[PDB]
């Protein structure tokens, strides 16, 4: 959730 | 004498590639945020004078077959062209809901010996993703490939991060940055303040150590001959 790419 | 000409109807086009959801035999999760990023992009850019349109959850052969076609547009009356790449990405390589598809075969398609209609012009091209997997942990005749330029979201081989509440990092300061000055400085005076905005102003917080307190540095990659701005 909270996070990149 | 040392800026590329804008004397022309139309600023051009801008293809925004908006990728959020992902076929499961990808393995990869919602891109939250990502809708946030591609609004605001479409609000900065068209009110740059660019005649913006959005393609949402695109397929590798989708994203080919589009900029393909916009390769083989007619672009006579257009000052330049811009595409924006809003999906997950590793090192030379983006992902479309399908899988993986290489960026040189994205932009190839605009090279001076295939897009004729923009020779001499400036090509853009935004990268809002990730370019590998390492971490920064921080510290307190004319040549087919010329008039290209690359704004990638962070270095090779490291992250780039996305709050799904507030956008991707690189996206949002880049707006803001667009929306104050887009029109007064020149491409890379702005891309410079992304880079000094994206650097500061940002660090991640989670509660895995792994990903406590992290920072970001885009990329520019300038083949430009000449001084850009929108105006």
């Amino acid at each position: 959730x909270d996070x990149x790419x | 004498t040392y800026q590329y000409n804008m004397n022309f109807e139309k600023l051009g086009k801008c293809i925004i590639i908006n990728n959020k959801n992902f076929d499961k035999v990808t393995g990869m999760g919602v891109r939250n945020g990502t809708d946030k990023d591609a609004e605001a992009l479409f609000k900065c850019f068209r009110s740059l004078g660019f005649d913006v349109i959005v393609y949402n959850d695109c397929s590798c052969a989708k994203m080919q077959d589009l900029l393909k076609k916009a390769s083989e547009e007619d672009h006579t009356n257009a000052a330049c062209f811009a595409c924006i790449l809003l999906s997950h990405g590793e090192e030379n390589v983006i992902y479309g809901k399908d899988g993986v598809t290489p960026i040189k075969d994205l932009t190839a398609h605009f090279r001076g010996d295939r897009c004729k209609t923009l020779l001499e012009k400036p090509k853009l091209f935004f990268i809002q993703a990730c370019r590998g997997t390492e971490l920064d942990d921080g510290i307190q005749k004319i040549p087919v490939e010329a008039d290209f330029l690359f704004a990638y979201s962070t270095v090779p081989g490291y992250y780039s991060w996305r709050s799904p509440g507030r956008g991707s990092w690189f996206v949002q300061a880049l707006c803001s940055i667009l929306e104050e000055h887009g029109k007064d400085l020149e491409i890379m005076q702005i891309l410079t303040r992304v880079n000094d905005r994206v650097a500061r102003h940002f660090e991640s917080q989670s509660d895995d150590p792994h990903f406590h307190e992290k920072k970001q540095i885009p990329c520019v990659v300038s083949m430009l001959t000449k001084e850009l701005y929108f105006s």
